[PDB]
RNA sequence: CGAAGGUGUGCUGUGAGGCAUGCUGGAGGUAUCAGAAGUGCGAAUGCUGACAUAAGUAACGAUAAAGCGGGUGAAAAGCCC
């Protein structure tokens, strides 16, 4: 079939792809082993925040290829004729009665 | 644009409960909370701005066990939708719904897709909501009819995004693809970044505000300009009409052949450009070691582990791809050939082959408008004017997405506002088969 | 009335033509002239497009009525006679006229 | 004529004096080991291409010329001037779009994630 | 010089379109139309001066035009010549053959 | 027409008119004759500006 | 606000003809009196063009017979296979 239309799936899910695979490790890593609560302050936020955390990444387009042609000439059946006059009469009588 | 069709008794009694209902197809999303709510065009969260922070990847949009980023869930649905059209319209008369049966066979192929891509749209959701209800995203409480967990968290995900599914494949009766992406647009821009329309900074270009809103008018622009085919054939001059007469005198001047023609080189994705950069600086770095991708805040530039490298690669792989590939198996050019027994007397007709090497060849090492096409609208968040380490000075899916809709409304009209079509010159030619 | 059609400048000997239209003529539409698709002559199917176009004249465009459509008057009157020769035997030429016809169909009302 | 070479005129003019000029910049004049021989480089490079200038290497052009200027040709010759009065009422539109949004998406937030 | 710019003046458009002139550059030859000049010595000397090309036998072929059989008065289209002028080396990909 | 013709001089305009025939006009007619370069106006002039040199050349040997 | 011409009609003069008028026609035409003509046609085995007549008649060009099945096409005894 189209190898056109494989190329396609494959392109949307290697940018996805790449993305959520190193996402998923990509927080910002380290194994820290706790402070725990000697008093201290705890928590965080940010200023607003970005949704609740599911995936979503996006994408997609469309079938490709755009084309113009140009048609003209066409339709004629036509005539054009002529001819011209004419003379002949042979001898080859002889017009004798015995 | 938004159009009925739909199933059952008028078309146009469809259109007079279309706009109507579309209120109801907004509804059951946001609210409703017994087949889920979260996840499909509802926010559970207000505002906007980056939730995932402390990575150079994290300016990106970043996340930590799936991701933070606005609504439209996985990557599977949506994608499929319109490759499944594609796909057995050109390559399956057989095991299809469709042989092409027109303007009614694209609306008729969107339906059975629909079915063919909702078992995909599954399959993230099963990852997804067994980890969701332990971080953020729990809604505020689903009744539940059922009395399991298993089937349950997967469904509920999946059928708010189904609704505005469903919707989106009953509007395709003019069929084109550029569909499904709209629909997709709409969603991420809605949410992702206004609040503080780019951060400032009190730098060079970071210091004043609604400094986004220009970029991405431009962006359009290129889009619309890129439908203009490439054309010239050998064409000569136009010198002739004719008149009607019976005995004729003169005709015959300009003539178009194509081999194909350079049909655009940069088409399809959407989104392409800012993950390719993203990819190999991270991987080098930090999931193995070493360090390296953009930093400063100056225009002392920086921007060297990625940007242009990202280019020639796939750039010429993609431009290519689309040449190439289909030619190989079935292509339009295929089209050329039939469209042009009624061009025959001047500009050539059986030869030994209709082209050869020379198209071939052409194709190949052209490149250079895949480049300009692919380059010029996604170097504009990249660099943007200096290096800060606040979003868009490197990745820029955002303002890629967005461009798609804006296109449409000057084109899609023209076709709409008659029973176009073009053509007509032909009942199919007599055969003279000889040689 | 404004239902009508005809030809005009087409070879064909036009006393032949002339012999099939009293034949159909004031016998209605689509009842007589099924008569011409079963007979001899290539006549008949040559005047069977003038009726049936001026048929599709008073059905699209003015009229929709085709039932309420009878061929009045038909006939054809002769066309141009256009020169031509045969060398006919010993070195002299006669002519040949090559026969034409304006077949001239007049539908009106039932 | 023009149609038969290109590349040759603003070659001349900056390796006159650029290449002095080149060390200097952003304060460095001075060996870290030793520097300098930066200069040798950059004079090298432009020898050898001036030295095989017949049909000069890097794309050439003794039969791929042909190749490379003609399918440049035909898609930089239409004109993009008719497009751009069209294409500017779409342009206008998109911008508003950008700043409009962030007021819906908190809106629908503060009514959902509570259920009784 | 060994000749002026009008024996120069010999080349006025190629024939590089459709049967045995496409098939007669590809598989074999090289082949154009030389105005009618009625010469091979100086055909042979002109891919020689101009260009670069080398060529091995040059044959050279009258063309006495073809009919425009709507008349007016004579009709018919000018004569020409065609000459293979046959490639020997160049091996040229259309629109190149030389010129320094 | 004008300032051209009374500019030239012999030495000059001899070695200035190979110019104008050869790899002016000579690649230019093959090219405009089978489309791949087919600019109508480019053709009308340049024939008729070569011309002009070999007239004066025979008229008064030069300007 | 309808000429000449064409085509119907009425009237009138011994006649050659004239006058009026409807219609068609879409522009020019001309009382009166005098002068001057390539000045009036049915025939010349007249001349030239057109269209008849015989007649839907003779003939359809070799007594080296063709038949069938698919194909194309609006239609195949004749073409292609
Ligand atoms: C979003 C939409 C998709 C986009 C991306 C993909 C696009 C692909 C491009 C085009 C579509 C191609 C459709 C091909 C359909 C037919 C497949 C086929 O033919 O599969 C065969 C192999 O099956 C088997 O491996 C059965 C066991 C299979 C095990 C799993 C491996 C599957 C491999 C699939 C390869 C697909 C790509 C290549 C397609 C040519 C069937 O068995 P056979 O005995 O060989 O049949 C012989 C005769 O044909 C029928 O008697
Ligand atoms: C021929 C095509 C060239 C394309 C690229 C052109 C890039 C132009 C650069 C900048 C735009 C103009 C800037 C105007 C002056 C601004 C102030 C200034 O001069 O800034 C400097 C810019 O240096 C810098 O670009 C240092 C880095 C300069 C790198 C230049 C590299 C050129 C490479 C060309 C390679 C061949 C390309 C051939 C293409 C055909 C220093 O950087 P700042 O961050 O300010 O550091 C802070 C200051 O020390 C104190 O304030
Ligand atoms: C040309 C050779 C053949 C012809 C001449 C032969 C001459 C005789 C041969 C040899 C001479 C004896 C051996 C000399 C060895 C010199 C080694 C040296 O001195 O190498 C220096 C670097 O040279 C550098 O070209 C550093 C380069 C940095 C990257 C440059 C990138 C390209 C820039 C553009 C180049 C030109 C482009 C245009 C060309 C037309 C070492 O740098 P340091 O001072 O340590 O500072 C480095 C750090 O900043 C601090 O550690
Ligand atoms: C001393 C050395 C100094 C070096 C630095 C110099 C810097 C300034 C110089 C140059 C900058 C560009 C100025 C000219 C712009 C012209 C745009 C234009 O007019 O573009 C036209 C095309 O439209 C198009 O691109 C439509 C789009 C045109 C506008 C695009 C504007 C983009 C602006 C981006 C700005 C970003 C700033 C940072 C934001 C954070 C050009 O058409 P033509 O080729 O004429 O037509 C050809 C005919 O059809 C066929 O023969
Ligand atoms: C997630 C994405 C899934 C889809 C990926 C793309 C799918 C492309 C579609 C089809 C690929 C080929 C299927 C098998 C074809 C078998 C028949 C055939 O023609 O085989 C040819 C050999 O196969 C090909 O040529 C295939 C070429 C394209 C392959 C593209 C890669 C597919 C796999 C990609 C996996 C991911 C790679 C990731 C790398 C980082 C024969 O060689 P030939 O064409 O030269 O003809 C010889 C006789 N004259
Ligand atoms: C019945 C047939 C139909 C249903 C089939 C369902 C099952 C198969 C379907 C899909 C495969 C899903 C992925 C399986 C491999 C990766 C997950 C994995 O290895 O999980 C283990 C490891 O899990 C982890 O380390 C957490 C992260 C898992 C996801 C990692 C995704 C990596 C994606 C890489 C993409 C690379 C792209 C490269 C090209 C750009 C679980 O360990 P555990 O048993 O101790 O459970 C711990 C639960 N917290
Ligand atoms: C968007 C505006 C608001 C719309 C409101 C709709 C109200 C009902 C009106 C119309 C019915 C739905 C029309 C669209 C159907 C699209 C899918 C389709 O074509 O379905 C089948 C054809 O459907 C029809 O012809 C129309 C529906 C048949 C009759 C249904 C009767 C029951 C209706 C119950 C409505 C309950 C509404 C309750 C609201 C609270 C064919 O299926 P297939 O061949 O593609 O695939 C086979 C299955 N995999
Ligand atoms: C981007 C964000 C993250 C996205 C998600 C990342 C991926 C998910 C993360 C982590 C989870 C990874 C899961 C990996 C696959 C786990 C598969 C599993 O659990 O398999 C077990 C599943 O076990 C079962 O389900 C038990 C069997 C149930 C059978 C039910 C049907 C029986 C019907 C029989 C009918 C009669 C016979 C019919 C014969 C045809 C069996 O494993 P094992 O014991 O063989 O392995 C031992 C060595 N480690
Ligand atoms: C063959 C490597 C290809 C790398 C391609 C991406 C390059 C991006 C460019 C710049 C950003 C990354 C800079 C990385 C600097 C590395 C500095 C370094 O040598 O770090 C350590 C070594 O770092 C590495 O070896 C790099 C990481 C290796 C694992 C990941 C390999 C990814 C290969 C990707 C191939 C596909 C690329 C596709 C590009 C289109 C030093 O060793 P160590 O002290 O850690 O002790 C040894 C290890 N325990
Ligand atoms: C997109 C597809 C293609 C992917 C692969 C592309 C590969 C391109 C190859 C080379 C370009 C490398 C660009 C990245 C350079 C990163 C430099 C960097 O990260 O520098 C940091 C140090 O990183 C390293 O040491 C590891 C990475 C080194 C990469 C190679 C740098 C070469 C620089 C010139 C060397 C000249 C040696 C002269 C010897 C006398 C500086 O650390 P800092 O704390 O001072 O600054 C803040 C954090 N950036
Ligand atoms: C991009 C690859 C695409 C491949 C596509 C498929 C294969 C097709 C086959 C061939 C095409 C190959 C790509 C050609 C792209 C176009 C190149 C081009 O047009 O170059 C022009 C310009 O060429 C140049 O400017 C060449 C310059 C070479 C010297 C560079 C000096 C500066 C170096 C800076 C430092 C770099 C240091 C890197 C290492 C640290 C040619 O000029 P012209 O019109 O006069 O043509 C006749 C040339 N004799
Ligand atoms: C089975 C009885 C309980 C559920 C009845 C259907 C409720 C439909 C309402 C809303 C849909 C969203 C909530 C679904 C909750 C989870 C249901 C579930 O997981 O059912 C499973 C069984 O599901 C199936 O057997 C079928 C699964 C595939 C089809 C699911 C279709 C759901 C929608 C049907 C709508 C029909 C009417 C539409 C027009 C008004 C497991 O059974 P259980 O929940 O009773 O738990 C006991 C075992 N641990």
């Amino acid at each position: 079939g189209t190898r056109l239309a494989g190329i396609l799936f494959l392109l949307t899910v290697l940018t996805t792809v790449l993305v959520s695979g190193w996402v998923v490790l990509g927080w910002m890593e380290d194994a820290q082993r706790l402070p725990l609560s000697k008093l201290v302050l705890t928590g965080e936020r940010h200023y607003t925040r970005n949704d609740d955390i599911r995936q979503s990444i996006l994408a997609l387009g469309e079938p490709g290829t755009f084309m113009t042609q140009d048609v003209n000439i066409i339709q004629t059946q036509i005539e054009q004729r002529l001819q011209h006059a004419r003379l002949d009469k042979p001898g080859a009588r002889h017009p004798c009665w015995p | 644009d938004f159009q009925s069709a739909k199933g059952g008794l008028g078309e146009l009694k469809r259109r007079l409960l279309f706009v109507i209902g579309a209120l109801i197809v907004f509804r059951i999303g946001s609210f409703i909370p017994i087949p889920g709510i979260d996840a499909a065009v509802l926010a559970k969260l207000l505002e906007q701005q980056r939730g995932t922070i402390i990575e150079m990847f994290n300016m990106f949009s970043g996340g930590a066990l799936s991701r933070a980023s606005i609504f439209a869930l996985g990557i599977m649905p949506y994608i499929s939708a319109s490759i499944i059209i594609q796909l057995l319209t050109v390559v399956h008369p057989t095991l299809a719904e469709i042989k092409k049966e027109g303007e009614s066979g694209r609306r008729k192929i969107s339906q059975y897709t629909r079915y063919g891509t909702l078992v995909l749209a599954i399959f993230q959701s099963i990852g997804i909501a067994t980890g969701l209800p332990n971080m953020p995203g729990m809604q505020g409480l689903v009744i539940n009819p059922g009395f399991a967990f298993y089937f349950t968290a997967v469904v509920s995900l999946v059928t708010g995004t189904m609704f505005l599914m469903w919707l989106g494949e009953q509007i395709t009766e003019r069929g084109i693809g550029n569909g499904i992406s709209i629909i997709i647009f709409a969603g991420i821009v809605a949410g992702l970044p206004p609040a503080i329309a780019h951060t400032i900074e009190q730098a060079r270009q970071g210091d004043l505000h609604f400094l986004v809103l220009l970029l991405v008018a431009v962006l359009v622009f290129a889009v619309t300009f890129f439908v203009v085919f490439v054309e010239r054939g050998q064409r000569r001059i136009v010198v002739n009409y004719a008149k009607r007469q019976q005995g004729r005198r003169v005709y015959a001047a300009q003539s178009t052949h194509l081999p194909l023609k350079v049909n655009m080189a940069g088409v399809i994705p959407a989104i392409f450009a800012s993950s390719i950069i993203l990819f190999p600086a991270t991987i080098a770095s930090w999931f193995g070691g070493g360090t390296g991708w953009n930093w400063l805040t100056t225009i002392s530039l920086y921007l060297q582990p990625g940007q242009p490298l990202y280019v020639l690669l796939y750039a010429s792989a993609i431009i290519f791809f689309c040449f190439f590939y289909t030619a190989l198996v079935f292509n339009p050019r295929e089209t050329a050939d039939n469209l042009k027994k009624s061009g025959a007397f001047v500009p050539g007709i059986r030869p030994g082959e209709q082209t050869a090497k020379y198209i071939d060849k052409v194709m190949t090492r052209l490149t250079l408008v895949g480049a300009l096409y692919i380059t010029f609208i996604c170097l504009i968040p990249e660099f943007m004017r200096d290096a800060m380490k606040v979003p868009f000075y490197f990745g820029g899916t955002s303002l890629l997405i967005v461009v798609v809709v804006i296109m449409d409304f000057m084109a899609q009209v023209q076709t709409l506002m008659m029973s176009s079509q073009y053509e007509s010159a032909l009942k199919k030619a007599n055969l003279k088969g000889y040689g | 009335m404004e239902t009508i059609a005809k030809h005009r400048h087409a070879r064909s000997s036009a006393q032949k033509v002339r012999l099939v239209a009293d034949l159909i003529r004031g016998k209605k539409v689509s009842q007589a002239l099924d008569i011409l698709t079963y007979t001899n002559k290539k006549a008949a199917v040559l005047v069977k497009k003038v009726l049936e176009s001026a048929i599709a004249n008073a059905e699209h465009n003015d009229g929709a009525d085709i039932d309420d459509l009878k061929v009045t008057k038909i006939f054809v009157d002769e066309g141009p006679s256009m020169k031509r020769i045969m060398p006919r035997a010993k070195g002299r030429a006669d002519r040949i006229l090559k026969r034409t016809s304006h077949i001239t169909v007049v539908v009106s009302d039932r | 004529r023009g149609l038969e070479a290109m590349k040759w005129v603003v070659v001349v003019a900056l390796l006159l004096v650029a290449i002095v000029g080149n060390y200097l910049y952003r304060d460095i004049m001075l060996p870290l080991r030793a520097l300098a021989v930066v200069i040798l480089i950059a004079a090298a490079g432009g020898v050898a291409l001036l030295t095989t200038k017949g049909k000069a290497t890097v794309a050439f052009a003794r039969e791929a010329r042909t190749e490379v200027r003609k399918v440049i040709w035909p898609t930089r010759q239409e004109t993009l001037h008719t497009t751009l009065i069209v294409a500017a009422v779409t342009a206008v539109m998109s911008l508003i779009l950008w700043g409009l949004d962030g007021i819906l998406v908190r809106l629908v937030s503060f009514i959902t994630g509570l259920r009784f | 010089m060994i000749r002026e710019e009008r024996l120069l003046k010999v080349l006025r458009a190629p024939h590089v379109s459709e049967k045995a002139s496409t098939a007669m550059e590809k598989s074999n030859t090289i082949v154009l139309k030389v105005a009618k000049d009625a010469t091979k010595a100086e055909i042979k000397a002109a891919v020689q001066k101009l260009f670069e090309v080398e060529v091995e036998v040059v044959n050279t072929l009258v063309v006495k035009g073809k009919v425009k059989r709507h008349g007016q008065r004579i009709g018919r289209r000018s004569d020409w010549k065609k000459a293979y002028v046959t490639l020997k080396e160049g091996q040229n990909l259309d629109f190149v053959g030389g010129a320094e | 027409m004008k300032a051209k013709e009374l500019r030239e001089k012999s030495v000059e305009e001899l070695n200035t008119e190979l110019l104008n025939l050869l790899r002016e006009q000579f690649n230019l007619r093959m090219q405009a004759a089978s489309g791949q370069l087919q600019q109508s106006h480019l053709l009308k002039q340049v024939r008729r500006d070569v011309a002009r040199v070999k007239t004066l050349l025979n008229e008064k040997a030069g300007a």
